[PDB]
């Protein structure tokens, strides 16, 4: 008899996106099982006994528990909800424990060999089983479960019919002895999908809509695939969830009293602004960065007023496309350095969104107020731990003297992010990975008195709006001033040299707005005059 | 200095 | 049998100032539940089994989720106050937790998707859900509580027929696994209401009295919506409260022996002077602002002795425009500096006083003597941190160079 | 076993003569405290302008050697460490080297691990 079902598919379990980690485990734990069994006694070997999975929340590995489960031919299996075992008499959750295994021992002892296999899952087993002696209070307990689990699992008797399977969010605080080959070998990670398998996840979630043909015929899901970018399976089927539930509302009144048509029920579609529109505001992803955090970043928009604009973008795409490729160099640096109000941390969210790849984050000193050297440390060191688990990677630091805390009087500084910072610019990440490191900052000299300057590969310099052409292009793109006032203010400006940056020219004309329409051309150029200029 | 925190308590059981 | 009640209306819930948040409920929990079920069945998705609501206190979450029990044609809620399920026997306080879910499995594993409806609400739900520690030697207090919750909200074993309501007042603190698409997935923030709100909420509490005749005609409902900006939904309930007890008190006689006149109390009626006077003696707010604050920054008035004063109020009253009708430039600041003993603080005050905005304060260093500057930090983040939840605002901040503790020797100061 | 491979990146290229001047110095050094008693402790200094490449030949020269015990101490470690911490870390290393029969140490970027600035300047003492 064999182990598998009979009537068993592996598109009948709907699990998308995880072929090469099922592979893994069934050539690793049922090989051996399904293979003709004489040849298995000739080699002489025993089976595998132990999984277990581990990821972040939301990856799918209660439901491949699950489908295991269902999958094998054999007695129904036992599941441990969490910490069910605690007891508060002695010797009661050893007892507990004890009880899980006698139905195998039992078989074991009386069929031998020609026995089944029992199956026992383990649902937040790090509650249970952690190092032996790191509690202060209640470990009387937890170290006598411990003892009697690991005596259970691999003992004096030696049993062949048991698979034991573990699912945890916190790997790292398991006991070492637990995890030694012979108990739990096969350890499998599950992480976010690429966007292939978000296709895969996407086309799972909408098969019985289309077969029933309530799905319209403009949804396209290959746009949505490219679109749900750093999602999750969870989320993504909350996605199909909320554009279900939006649809359905058209044909429901509820202001006295709840009322259903039920002649336009019939004819229901499911359209594609229902999920643009639970795209914008009811599904939100829980990493990296998002339109959340760009629209703060750049306020109002990239305007071409002049030639450096693209100058410095085309530089920051050559060194994108040289991190890219490289493979001597997995790391590079770039300091971005101009005068103030210019506008380099827009270009920089620019670039690293143009970027495009798997990983972005930014490092800015206005989400961490009032912490002192340490907190600074410790976050910085995250952020770049996490930089370093993925395979190519973009960080951005912006407003470096803000950083470390540096006054002209004095002069005063926090020596600790300092010395953080010039090790983590000369660090590289484990082989085969690669990294980009966008930094910002208006004082060059002060950088180069520290001796930072040396620890980037090159610099761009980021200028001001120098002539009146550029001024009046600017004033052009912007439409703010008729062509009446433009010829008014050109035969002012073109005369001179201007000296002005692209942040202080937007607060310029709105506070020229607010004089009375006579005095508005009157009270910009005062303003100008006032300006003054230091090339 | 801070007050030592909460504790949990095992149990014992007689016949009679 | 349907899910809603044959007898419930909107009007009967008594809640104003929250449309669009009950409507938002209302699609996303509630919608596929009404719908005809062969339709649900050939669409293969599963009900939504959880909702969390936060805001600051008093603006309406408990009467909310009171309400919501209330509508629903199914069993008894159950209802957990604070941490209830706290037990000192090991293991005790997570059969306590597995004790909620055990009708539900007992009526799914019977009558399969014939059932009805389980309510559970989770009051003070930060008191017992916190972070893992998730490091060595810094495990938390009762992580294998958030374990076992975790565990039976979503586990092996499936169910299709629980609710969860949660409230809180400090959202920030509760551990990511529970807030997932799978979990609890609908989060709403009740904020402050507007006009529109406070007058829906002013009528609801007054129509019971306006029903009996027992209210003056010089009172004007909508003059008080005006009067009373950035009240919460408990404040005008208190005024309307206090009102009624001032007018109630003019027939009583307290001193040798309680007496009431029972026969002028037929002709009670409450006034707009009860109302006038609970407004200056009574109720205070939090976000609002109160006059006695610039009675104590500007002491002596302000006097026109010269061209500059109308030049400074100008000026203030421009920038006061721009920052009102200025969409590319939400954030705008400005400096008054002059030789001392010259009266800035008092012309500061003056314009903030006359910006006519909902939310206005005053940042001072008389509050923070002896403090160190972490804690003065903390300060001021706490002081902008409540400004950020209003849609008009106003901050001063006075004597930056005694905040900074400056001393010309040295120099030395507060970095 | 060290890592060796993420000191060396990119190997060794014999582009003129004093890389082997340098090695062969090491491999004398390296024979004197293995045939020596009188002197049972050795120490030597690497220096040179930035970008010379000292940290490779220093690892190269440990590697060489056959001694039992070999171990590289780093500030890539030590981020966000008090001053204190780096004392207990050294020690800790040192403590290990003692044990063995013939013990080799290698303490590279010096400066980083004294928290070097030139402004004031400022260091741990
Ligand atoms: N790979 C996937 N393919 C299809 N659906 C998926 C996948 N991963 C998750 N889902 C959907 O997400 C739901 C929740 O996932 P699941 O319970 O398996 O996650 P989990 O990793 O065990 O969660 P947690 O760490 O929060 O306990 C699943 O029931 C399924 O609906
Ligand atoms: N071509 C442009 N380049 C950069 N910013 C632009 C451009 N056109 C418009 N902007 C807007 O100008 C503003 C630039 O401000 P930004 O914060 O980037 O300046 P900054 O020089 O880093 O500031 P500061 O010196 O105050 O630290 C943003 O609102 C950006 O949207
Ligand atoms: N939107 C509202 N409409 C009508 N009455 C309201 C509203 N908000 C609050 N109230 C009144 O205030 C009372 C108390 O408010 P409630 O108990 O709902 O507050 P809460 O948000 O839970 O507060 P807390 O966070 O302090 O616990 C309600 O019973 C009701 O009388
Ligand atoms: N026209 C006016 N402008 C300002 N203050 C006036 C005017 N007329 C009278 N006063 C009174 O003068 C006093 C102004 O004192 P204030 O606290 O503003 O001084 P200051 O300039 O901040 O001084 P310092 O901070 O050096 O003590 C207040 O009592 C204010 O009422
Ligand atoms: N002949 C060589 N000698 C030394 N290093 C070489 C040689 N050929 C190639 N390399 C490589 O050059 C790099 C030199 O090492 P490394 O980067 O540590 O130099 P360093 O001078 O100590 O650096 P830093 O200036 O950052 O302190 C290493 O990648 C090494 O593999």
């Amino acid at each position: 008899q064999s182990i598998i079902n009979p009537d068993w598919n592996f598109e009948k379990m709907g699990i998308g996106g995880l072929d090469k980690e099922f592979s893994d485990i069934f050539r690793r734990a049922f090989a051996s099982r399904v293979f003709p069994p004489e040849i298995v006694e000739q080699m002489g070997c025993k089976h595998v006994k132990g999984i277990l999975l581990y990821g972040p929340p939301g990856c799918g590995k209660t439901l491949l528990a699950r489908q295991i489960g269902k999958m094998l031919n054999a007695r129904e299996p036992k599941v441990v909800n969490g910490p069910e075992i605690l007891n508060k008499y002695v010797g009661e959750s050893e007892a507990n424990i004890r009880k899980l295994f006698a139905d195998a021992e039992e078989e074991q002892r009386r069929l031998g060999a020609n026995s089944g296999l029992h199956i026992i899952i383990f649902d937040e087993i790090d509650a249970i089983c952690k190092q032996r002696g790191s509690m202060a209070g209640s470990t009387g307990v937890h170290d006598t479960v411990v003892n009697q689990l690991l005596s259970k699992i691999d003992g004096v008797e030696q049993l062949n019919n048991i698979l034991v399977i573990g699912m945890t969010n916190r790997p790292d605080l398991i006991d070492e002895a637990l995890l030694r080959p012979g108990r739990l070998e096969v350890k499998m990670e599950i992480g976010l999908p690429d966007e292939k398998g978000r296709l895969q996840i996407l086309h799972i979630h909408t098969a019985r809509m289309r077969g029933h043909q309530l799905l319209s015929a403009d949804v396209d899901i290959k746009e949505l695939a490219v679109e749900t970018k750093n999602f999750s399976g969870a989320e993504l089927e909350g996605l199909v969830r909320a554009a279900q539930s939006t649809a359905m509302n058209r044909h429901i009144k509820a202001s006295t009293k709840v009322e259903v048509d039920m002649e336009k029920a019939e004819s229901l579609q499911v359209t594609r602004g229902d999920f643009l529109a639970s795209l914008e505001n009811d599904i939100k992803p829980a990493f990296g960065t998002n339109q959340e955090d760009y629209a703060s970043y750049i306020m109002n928009g990239i305007i071409k007023w002049g030639d450096p604009v693209t100058r410095v973008l085309d530089d920051g795409e050559l060194l994108v496309q040289q991190t890219k490729n490289s493979d001597r160099t997995p790391l590079v640096s770039v300091l971005l350095e101009g005068p103030p109000h210019s506008g380099k941390t827009a270009l920089a969210a620019k670039i690293a969104e143009e970027s495009n790849f798997p990983f972005i984050k930014i490092c800015s000193p206005d989400k961490m107020i009032g912490f002192s050297e340490t907190a600074k440390c410790q976050a910085m060191k995250k952020i770049f731990d996490d930089a370093y688990k993925s395979q190519l990677s973009c960080v951005v630091v912006d407003d470096i003297e803000r950083l470390l805390d540096y006054v002209p009087i004095g002069p005063r500084f926090s020596n600790l992010v300092l010395q953080a910072l010039l090790v983590l610019l000369k660090k590289a990440p484990p082989q085969g990975r690669k990294l980009l490191i966008i930094g910002t900052t208006s004082r060059k000299d002060v950088l180069q008195e520290m001796e930072m300057l040396n620890a980037f590969s090159t610099t761009i310099h980021v200028p001001n709006i120098a002539t009146g052409e550029q001024l009046l292009e600017a004033l052009e793109l912007l439409g703010n001033f008729k062509d009446k006032e433009r010829t008014t203010i050109a035969q002012q400006v073109k005369g001179k040299k201007v000296w002005i940056g692209i942040k202080k020219l937007l607060m310029l004309i709105e506070m020229s707005l607010q004089m009375d329409p006579e005095y508005r051309v009157r009270k910009f150029l005062a303003l100008l005059r006032e300006e003054g200029a230091s090339p | 200095m801070a007050e030592d925190a909460d504790m949990r308590n095992e149990l014992e059981e007689m016949q009679r």
